[PDB]
């Protein structure tokens, strides 16, 4: 139904994995056509093939930049259709550390997004305390990025004695470490001529467009997840919302800073209210059982006999859980038929529907803001890419 | 558009008292008795939104998901302006196999809805670009995924799978590694897909029990 | 203004593996 | 500081607006207009003369004079935890029995398929082993498989610097696994008097 | 201190002089090693004491006054095959920052079966291979029957 | 003798464009809380040595569907173009040396467009066309600037020239916007930030890169000595050094520009004034 | 079972277990700064830039004449 | 020819000195062990150090890293990306997805390995690896480059 | 007139007009002609002569639509047009009366112990 | 032994995951020709010893050819030494030969490699008592009554190797076409980048060359075919053609509008040739020097080099040599010419110019 006859203008944006077609009559651009699939890695359905636990080091590697936000949807969606009460401690711990990763990811966002500008000292400023906060989740977990940390029911392990001292000195000097960062854009006329008035959105496309995390702010939009549906301890957390009303580069920069400032408000009223108590869930039936209680106890070893190698029995039902990660909203639709697998676990990427709007935004802009457009867009294909 | 900031000081609340008990009670009843013909059947489920309330699930004709969804983001009600995705379940028992899904937001009163249209293979589903613009995306994976058609879409085509790769992975009857595996060739100097081959096959294990009641 | 890089002492002063104090972690509700 | 000003808007459709229309006035985050001849020469510095590449320069030149974080591998190394997941290894008893009973929950367990187990009584009656076979380049490195054996027999060792040249090499057997364990034994049982209290 | 640094010069690099130091082709490798040279001159020639020595000869130092992340630093006795594997494990926590635990100040527990550390055979072919390998002394054939010989 | 001068100038050029590769390495890494190259030597004082003998047995790549000639030509121009300035600018005594060396610059801007033609690239394309479209803008600039200085230089028979060692041997306090502009066209004519949105040498490898890097850098410490002869009252090696610690200082702190945005700087804010303060030149030294 | 793990000889009741987490020490931690923390008179830098600038001028004139 | 072949082996000594201390890569982008990778030329870690820097060209690259795992779309633009290589080159294999297919071995889409495609010299283990086992990794490259005697060969050919 | 409006027809008009282009621009000018091309595209119809629903064989249309617009943006490389278009023309007229007598019952048995399965 | 090499030890359909069964080792594997026979044995899943003397780095493209555990790299390989390749044949049933020179080297001389390292390797073959399959490799020009040294040192090799193994393989092809052939390369680098190109008297002598797929599925067939042993086959393509027939259809390749080739008596070559000939000892060998600029290249240029009346073909493995002339294996070629575009100043292509421009240009 369609020929080609004119070919004319024909480019190729980057085998090297982001693949780009533009169409420009000259230096402005008119279409942007990108192609994806290159890290398509299926892993939907081979979810269908595991146990709950089995596929949990599935969503570590969706979003590697941030993990624990992407593990704690899944594990609600588990968890509600399972009715299970999460510990009050293991909450503390879990919005602790969501804010932890929150502030890698914003950290490492905006350090990409420099360099792709032309900063390079913030890059290498910025990964310092990121090595920090790396060697946090090791402490935790025993990994520098999948920790596999968040369970169905509470985490893994405790954290180990001394570790909140260590929390306490990073965020002591990482409002420092921000200030002198932001000194290299912030007061810049050339990184304001960057990023000003480059890719506008309104409310009204960025709801009919689908945005979430930062973009949805800068346009005026009063939103956060964790204050309107509130998961684990977030509604006891006190903290404000950063409000722009431009949709602009900078104005996205400013709010992602300024989240970031939220996030170390809420890392240090979690740090002078840690509780004392459990950190997993008491139902045995679902929740691992100790090791010790499991080599003195004929239940609690049959029960980690059958948790390690059939699993829990999900109902049958279905449900569908968000969490306001730092890339936007991360949802998670599950599909229970009732035995030990999940039958159909389609997963929800707000990066996804950020990238479907670069043909409208890069529409009149120049080829010097299509990097623009994808750095601030804070893109990662793994989610992306399922 | 519509979430705008409107009060300088903090928030200690969610909504208010009455839309909320309205939309956990009655928001079923009232969009059956809004439109019935657009009803099929009513299910109310686990609150998408927060773990401590009740919201529904729509079935319905795909003749009738248009004006469905229009009234639903449009209606004074029921300002659902944001739809977070489409996707579609295998059911290869019945008749028709698939169940479309939609999923809507509403940032107005802090809602969620979820909306199903189950299909067979040879049925076209009317795309909802025209009412929302990332519909396009998501009709492109589901088509990819399942095969699912999407009558009157601008152009829908593959967008993850291999250039060259027919089938879609996400049946239920499609092959967990597939058919076709690649490799590269010396003699011809090219990338080549070659019938699928494993050094280890996969080990499939059958831990259901005989005992549990919960199987359905 | 607050540096970075602490120097000895001031900043993860034990190691993981050799807490002073034994930790004694609950594992079931005393209810 | 994050004020805007007239020309400096990055656009054309902006740029267009703002000299053909005072828009951007009734903006209060645009920065107000001079009123005298001291905001006019203020305003003049801070536009020539640059005076907002001059703070981050002398930023980054304090930042030469400054104290650096770079450590000097291999005669250094980094921090790390007794709960890090390395190398799977397999652990034996202090009377010198191998730990692992071949009940295959590590097996059932892994999501990763790495793990390739047959096994069947030993001569004395003894229930063993005889392939215990693990494929590093195919293993996630999750520790599940320590979360799930009860005798404690497979662990991560502390070794993550085991890079080889082929690829054959990381077809871990039984008998590697075994030496692993024998060298880096000490090591993980020190590491358990510690995770004991947490696991 | 010129003769407090070379005191300590000598007594890392593991020679008799001066003489002995600069005309060893230990040096000369120093001249075109720059990692290798900064270990021998300026790390292990800082203010800090020695901690302890393993049976492989290599040497451990401690310096307290250092910022966190650098306070210890090992010196190889293999000057021009240097590598991390012969480190033993009874330092290996210690040097990983893991514990607080050494040979000379923690009596550990040695297995009668335990392996000593060595360097790794990599990139030889001498190194382990499968059983199912060529380089294997006899290949094996992991048919799970036996064939019937007339 | 002649020849003997000229690879007399060649050696320091080549040994300190490397160490200036590698200080700016350092610096930067000094800038940014880390060490920077050190294993590689003495406190890695070996690292470009090293680079360009391995870029040196690197395989050079042709295309099959261009000219060649042009290809490896190109470089080959920048770096006559290089050696030819740096030649004009210590075994010379030309009346307009400052001239001279002012329309060699503008003959490096070819290098990059012959690249941009020659290989089958279309972003190559474009950016080739962006980077000769910037030096060529500010180019006008450098020039009356350039006019500007000549407005003083005089010689003692009383001839007007252009005569590096009858310049003054003393700062022209006068002239330091004059001498502001100057620098920051320095900046722009050597592809630096905030000037580095154009690389043109995408599809190059080996020598040829190494040619060009030579060439971007000789060319930025001939801007410096000319600066420093102009406005620094004398050509030395500690100017040099300066000079280039600052502009190292100001790359590791400063973003880039956007291409249209630097167009409108250097075409609205930097000619004209460049045009008044020759025009108030003239006028006092009347 | 939890008994013979955190229970101590001559243990009276089971709420009598001791619990040794990792907790903020007694009062909470110290307060952290969280927002954002910050020059020459324009008259005065162009007074100094000027006053240069008529210096230079003047030995310009100086060494004209001397030329 | 005692001293003809003693200059050949110092020629082929200083050969090695200069390939193995200026590797230069280039960047795959692909998955996770990129994080890993970009942390590795970081301040701490700093790459750069020991001689690596990242080109935007394989026609500069030295040696190729595998950072994240690779599809079969991605095999045909990753084989013209390595074809593009010059010569002398070299590959290096970091993370299980890299090494044979690891935690999506059994996919449709996935190249169990980046064996199947491209030779490989060096096998990084680690899903993902520490930065310190790619510096230990690269290092043994390095050392792998220093047996390398090729004037030596050719002398005796 | 015809079956199901003759959509198959019109479909295989479309893919013959633009037939050439693909062959110029793909370099197919020194293996192929227009003629055998259109062959190769008359035999993948054939596949599927026997379907009994209208549907099908739309959306059978609509996937060769996609197939034939990722040939023409040159989305699948020249070594997919040696994988499936002139390499599998030479075998077909390559292999031509071969001179094996055997039936291919006994061609299977002296193959191997399961019959061949894929391409 | 007769076909027990190909069906005892076959798993699998055939494919890289299959086992064939058999194992060989291939000497000149990194050589133009053995590279392609590692990796047609290979692919059909067989176990493969590749010894080397050059660099692993031109090894390294070897690696990939094979499965996990089937490539067996042996470096530091010395011909002179019967230890190396006792170890290289120690589980091999099937033995493969490429190691081949074209020019004489102060360390290496004709001899050397082509007489008594394949007779001791067929001794050592013989001795071994498991090999099953012995396959030799040697040119279609060889003959004992040759002027050419390397005709005839390759004639007295095949004839010791037949005698020392009887049931030994021959293979004589004549010239085989590729990618990195050391036929057409050294064509186009005498064509292009010289100043003119000498050839040799009339240049009428006959030639049949052949491709090098061609090759590797004839060694697959041999290994197939047991009667093969113990004989010789000659490998040529379904034509015969002249120097001078290539040469002008390489320039219609190539579209040069200039003939640069000369036809010159043999004495002037030589003379030519000769400076650079009787200089050749005493020298390591040097880079860039094509095997074309050799006298015994003159005395095969003076003979014609084709497939003997009766002799063993492509046609008794029912083989079907493809067009060498055209085809795929002219494409790699083709790039010279990137296959046309815009290359050149030529007109007579106006044959397969579109038909728009033609009308543009009125022709
Ligand atoms: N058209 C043709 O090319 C024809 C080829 N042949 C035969 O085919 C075989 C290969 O042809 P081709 O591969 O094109 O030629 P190549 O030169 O490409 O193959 C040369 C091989 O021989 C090896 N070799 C030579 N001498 C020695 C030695 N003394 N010690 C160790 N290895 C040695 C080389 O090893 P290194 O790489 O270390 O030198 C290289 O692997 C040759 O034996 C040739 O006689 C026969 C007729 C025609
Ligand atoms: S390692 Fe542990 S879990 Fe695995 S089979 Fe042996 S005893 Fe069981
Ligand atoms: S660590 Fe994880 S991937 Fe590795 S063997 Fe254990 S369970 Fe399997
Ligand atoms: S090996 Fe693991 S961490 Fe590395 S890219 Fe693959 S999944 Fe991510």
């Amino acid at each position: 139904l369609t020929p080609a006859k004119v070919n004319n203008f024909t480019l190729n944006f980057g085998p090297q994995v982001l693949r780009l077609v533009l169409e420009m009559q000259g230096e402005i651009i008119m279409r942007a056509d990108p192609h994806i699939g290159l890290l398509h890695r299926g892993t939907e359905k081979l979810l269908e093939y595991k146990t709950y636990l089995q596929g949990l080091p599935y969503f570590d590697r969706l979003d590697y930049v941030s993990m624990m936000c992407m593990e704690h949807s899944y594990v609600l969606a588990i968890e509600q259709l399972l009715n299970v009460s999460v510990p009050l401690r293991g909450q503390y711990i879990r919005v602790l550390f969501s804010e932890i990763t929150r502030v890698l990811n914003h950290l490492l966002a905006i350090t990409c997004h420099s360099m792709d500008v032309g900063a390079l000292t913030p890059f290498l400023w910025a990964f310092e305390e990121r090595e920090k906060l790396f060697e946090f989740y090791e402490r935790v977990s025993g990994a520098r990025m999948h920790a596999a940390y968040f369970r169905v029911g509470g985490v893994s392990q405790d954290l180990p004695i001394g570790l909140l001292r260590d929390v306490y000195d990073w965020a002591r000097q990482f409002a420092s470490r921000l200030d002198e960062m932001e000194e290299l854009l912030t007061g810049n006329r050339i990184w304001k001529e960057r990023t000003v008035d480059v890719g506008t959105i309104t409310a009204q496309m960025a709801w009919d467009w689908g945005c979430s995390g930062p973009i949805l702010r800068a346009s005026g939009i009063d939103w956060d997840l964790r204050k309107t549906q509130p998961y684990d301890a977030y509604g006891k957390m006190q903290f404000n919302v950063p409000i722009a009303g431009h949709g602009d580069c900078y104005d996205r920069y400013l709010v992602r800073l300024q989240e970031m400032r939220e996030s170390l408000r809420i890392i240090y009223q979690c740090l002078n209210e840690m509780p004392d108590g459990l950190y997993k869930s008491p139902d045995g039936k679902v929740c691992p059982p100790s090791r010790s209680t499991m080599k003195q106890s004929m239940e609690a070893l049959i029960h980690h006999f059958k948790l390690y190698t059939e699993g829990f029995h999900v109902p049958a039902g279905e449900t569908y859980r968000a969490v306001e990660a730092p890339k936007g909203e991360f949802g998670v639709y599950l599909v229970s038929r009732g035995g030990n697998r999940p039958y159909r676990c389609k997963i929800r990427s707000p990066g996804y529907a950020h990238l479907q709007m670069t043909d409208v935004i890069s529409r009149g802009a120049m080829l010097a803001d299509v990097v623009t457009i994808i750095g601030t867009l804070d893109v990662v294909f793994g989610e992306i890419d399922r | 558009g519509y979430a705008y900031a409107r009060k300088t000081t903090d928030k200690d609340y969610i909504a208010s008292e009455h839309m909320q008990a309205f939309g956990n009670t009655q928001l079923t009843d009232y969009i059956i008795k809004t439109v019935p013909k657009f009803v099929k059947m009513a299910v109310t489920g686990p609150a998408q939104s927060s773990v401590l309330y009740q919201e529904p699930t729509i079935y319905t004709t795909p003749e009738s998901l248009v004006p469905l969804m229009v009234f639903l983001r449009d209606h004074t009600n029921t300002q659902f302006k944001c739809l977070l995705d489409v996707t579609a379940v295998d059911f290869p028992e019945r008749a028709a196999r698939f169940e479309v899904v939609y999923h809507l937001l509403s940032p107005r009163w802090n809602n969620r809805i979820r909306v199903k249209v189950c299909v067979d293979e040879v049925t076209a589903v009317p795309t909802l670009c025209k009412v929302f613009n990332t519909a396009n995306w998501f009709e492109r994976e589901t088509w990819d995924m399942f095969g699912v058609f999407f009558s009157g879409h601008p152009d829908l085509r593959r967008i993850l799978t291999d250039y060259g790769f027919t089938g879609h992975p996400l049946r239920k009857d499609f092959p967990m590694t597939g058919y076709q595996e690649v490799r590269y060739d010396y003699g011809k100097k090219r990338v080549v897909s070659e019938p699928l081959e494993l050094t280890q096959e996969f080990r499939y294990f059958d831990f259901n029990s005989p005992w549990e009641t919960l199987n359905r | 203004f607050e540096h970075y890089l602490p120097m000895g002492l001031e900043y993860r002063k034990f190691s993981p593996g050799t807490q002073p104090v034994k930790a004694v972690v609950p594992h079931d509700s005393p209810k | 500081g994050t004020e805007r000003r007239p020309g400096e808007s990055g656009a054309w459709k902006q740029i267009e607006r703002q000299r053909y229309a005072s828009d951007w006035e009734n903006d209060p985050t645009f920065k107000r207009t001079p009123k005298n001849l001291a905001e006019v020469l203020d305003d003049s510095a801070s536009m020539l003369l640059l005076t907002d590449v001059w703070r981050g320069m002398a930023y980054t030149l304090g930042a030469f004079f400054d104290k650096k974080v770079t450590i000097m591998y291999p005669f250094e190394k980094g921090q790390l935890s007794p709960r890090f997941r390395g190398e799977h290894a397999l652990r034996r008893y202090p009377t010198g029995e191998e730990r692992c009973i071949a009940c295959k929950l590590c097996e059932a367990i892994c999501p990763a398929q790495a793990i390739t187990i047959e096994a069947e009584e030993r001569e004395d009656g003894s229930r063993r082993t005889t392939r215990y076979d693990i494929d590093m380049t195919k293993c996630i490195y999750c520790g599940f498989c320590q979360e799930a054996c009860p005798v404690d027999a497979i662990v991560e060792g502390p070794n993550f610097e085991f890079s080889t040249e082929t690829r054959e090499e990381l077809l871990y057997d039984k008998q590697k696994l075994l030496e692993n364990g024998d060298k880096w034994e000490t090591e993980i049982a020190t590491n358990l008097r510690t995770e004991s209290l947490y696991r | 201190s010129l003769s407090g640094y070379f005191s300590r010069l000598l007594e890392a690099s593991g020679k008799k002089s001066v003489g002995s130091f600069f005309a060893s082709w230990e040096f000369g490798k120093m001249l075109v090693d720059g990692n290798l040279a900064h270990n021998v001159l300026v790390r292990a020639t800082g203010a800090g004491r020695l901690v302890g020595t393993d049976y492989n000869g290599n040497r451990y130092y401690e310096n307290e006054e250092a910022a966190y992340g650098r306070r210890r630093w090992i010196v190889y006795k293999d000057k021009f095959d240097y590598n991390p594997t012969t480190i033993p494990p009874e330092w290996h926590g210690w040097l990983n920052y893991i514990n607080d635990y050494n040979p000379t100040n923690t009596q550990f527990k040695q297995p009668t079966y335990q392996i000593e550390a060595s360097m790794t055979k990599t990139g030889t072919q001498t190194c382990y291979n499968p059983k199912g390998s060529w380089f294997s002394a006899k290949p094996r054939n992991w048919r799970k029957y036996e064939s019937w010989t007339p | 003798m002649i020849v003997a001068s000229i690879l007399i100038l060649i050696v320091p050029v080549l040994l300190s464009v490397a160490m200036f590769t590698l200080a700016e390495r350092t610096v930067m890494a000094s800038m940014q809380r880390r060490f920077g190259p050190q294993v590689s030597g003495i406190s890695g004082l070996l690292q470009p040595f090293w680079d360009g003998l391995k870029l040196g047995v690197k395989e050079p790549v042709l295309p099959d569907s261009s000219s060649a000639g042009a290809f490896a030509a190109s470089p080959m121009i920048s770096f006559v173009l290089s050696q030819v300035a740096w030649v004009g600018i210590c075994i010379s005594d030309a009346s307009f040396q400052g001239l001279v060396i002012m329309a060699i610059s503008s003959l490096a801007v070819y290098g990059v467009m012959l690249a941009g033609w020659a290989s089958n690239s279309k972003y190559a394309f474009l950016g080739c066309l962006r980077s000769v479209a910037l030096m060529v803008s500010y180019e006008l600039s450098l020039g009356a600037a350039l006019l500007s200085i000549g407005l003083f230089v005089t010689d003692g028979t009383g001839m007007k020239c252009l005569n590096f060692a009858e310049m003054p041997t003393t700062p022209q306090y006068a002239m330091l916007p004059l001498c502001l502009i100057f620098l920051v066209c320095i900046l722009a004519e050597t592809k630096r930030d905030p000037f580095d949105l154009p690389g043109y040498n995408v599809e190059y490898s080996s020598l040829g890169f190494a040619l060009f890097f030579i060439a971007e850098y000789a060319n930025m410490a001939v801007m410096s000595a000319i600066a420093s002869i102009y406005f620094l009252g004398g050509f030395s090696a500690l100017k040099i050094t300066a000079l280039f610690f600052a502009f190292v200082w100001t790359r590791g702190t400063l973003p880039r520009y956007r291409y249209d945005q630097f167009m409108r700087l250097g075409w609205k804010a930097f000619l004209p004034l460049t045009l008044a303060f020759f025009a108030l030149h003239a006028s006092v030294a009347i | 079972t939890e008994v013979l793990k955190r229970g101590f000889p001559g243990m009276k009741s089971v709420k009598d277990m001791p619990i040794v987490q990792d907790a903020p020490p007694p009062g909470g931690f110290p307060t952290i700064r969280i927002e954002r923390r910050l020059g020459p008179t324009g008259v005065a830098i162009f007074a100094g830039l000027a006053a240069i600038m008529g210096y230079g001028f003047y030995k310009l004139h100086e060494q004209r004449q001397e030329k | 020819a005692k001293g003809l072949e003693f200059v050949v082996s110092k020629v082929d000594n200083v050969v090695n000195w200069a390939r193995a201390g200026s590797i230069w890569p280039m960047t795959f982008g692909l998955a996770c062990c990129a994080v890993e990778m970009m942390h590795a030329g970081a301040s701490r870690y700093d790459l750069d150090r020991y001689g690596i820097i990242f080109r935007p060209s394989p026609r500069q690259s030295d040696a190729m890293i595998v950072a994240g795992t690779l599809t079969n779309k991605m095999a045909p633009a990753l084989r013209k990306v390595y074809d593009q290589m010059p010569e002398p080159k070299w590959v290096v294999s970091m993370g299980s997805c890299a090494n044979g297919g690891g935690y999506y071995h059994y996919s449709y889409a996935v190249v169990r390995g980046c064996d199947r495609v491209v030779p490989v010299d060096v096998y990084v283990p680690g899903c993902p690896p520490t930065a310190e086992g790619l510096l230990y990794g690269l290092l043994q490259l390095q050392k792998k480059i220093y047996r390398s005697k090729t004037t030596q060969i050719w002398y005796k050919k | 007139k015809r079956l199901f409006g003759g959509a198959a027809r019109h479909f295989y008009f479309e893919i013959c007009r633009c037939l050439p282009f693909i062959q110029r621009l793909h370099k197919m000018e020194e293996m192929v002609s227009l003629k055998e091309l259109r062959a190769i595209v008359k035999e993948k119809f054939k596949e599927y002569k026997d379907v009994k629903d209208g549907r099908v064989v739309d959306l059978l249309i609509f996937k060769g639509r996609e197939e034939i617009e990722t040939y023409l943006l040159m989305h699948k490389q020249r070594h997919h047009v040696v994988t499936e278009v002139v390499e599998p023309y030479y075998a077909k007229q390559r292999a031509v009366k071969k001179v094996t007598t055997n039936s291919p019952f006994l061609d299977s048995f002296l193959s191997s112990g399961y019959a061949a399965i894929g391409v | 032994y007769s076909s027990t090499l190909m069906t005892a030890d076959k798993l699998g359909p055939g494919g890289r995951s299959s086992v064939s069964g058999i194992t060989a080792t291939v000497f000149g594997a990194n050589g133009f020709l053995g590279s392609y026979i590692v990796n047609e044995l290979a692919k059909r899943g067989s176990q493969v010893v590749c010894p080397f003397r050059s660099t692993e780095n031109e090894a390294m493209h070897l690696k990939q050819m094979g499965d996990l555990g089937q490539i067996v790299l042996l470096p530091e390989l010395d011909i002179r030494n019967d230890d190396d390749i006792k170890r290289a044949i120690s589980r091999s049933n099937v033995i493969i030969n490429c190691v081949g020179m074209r020019l004489q080297t102060k360390n290496w001389s004709f001899e050397d490699v082509h007489v008594d390292f394949p007779k001791r390797l067929a001794k050592l073959a013989a001795e071994t008592g498991q090999v099953q399959r012995l396959i030799h490799f040697s040119d279609m020009g060889a003959d004992e009554n040759h002027k050419s040294l390397r005709m005839r040192t390759k004639a007295v090799g095949d004839k010791e190797v037949l005698d020392a193994f009887p049931d030994a393989t021959i293979v004589r092809p004549g010239d085989i076409v590729g990618i990195e052939d050391h036929f057409y390369n050294y064509l186009i680098y005498q064509l292009t980048l010289t100043v003119f190109a000498p050839v040799v008297e009339s240049g009428s002598n006959k030639i049949q060359p052949t491709y090098v797929l061609d090759v590797a599925d004839a060694v697959a067939a041999l290994l197939r075919k047991p009667d093969t042993a113990g004989k010789t086959l000659y490998l040529g393509g379904p034509e015969v053609l002249t120097m001078r027939e290539v040469y002008d259809l390489l320039l219609k390749t190539l579209r040069i509008y200039r003939d640069d080739t000369v036809h010159l008596p043999a004495w002037a070559v030589k003379a030519m040739y000769k400076p650079f000939d009787s200089v050749r000892r005493m020298l390591p060998g040097l880079p860039m020097t094509s095997p074309l600029a050799t006298e015994d290249y003159v005395e095969e240029m003076l003979r014609d080099k084709v497939v003997p009346a009766g002799a063993l073909g492509y046609a008794d493995l029912g083989i079907v040599p493809q067009k060498v002339t055209d085809g795929l294996a002219i494409e790699p070629v083709r790039h010279a010419r990137v296959g046309g575009y815009r290359w050149g100043d030529m007109s007579a292509v106006a044959k397969d110019i579109p038909e728009s421009v033609r009308k543009y240009y009125n022709i």
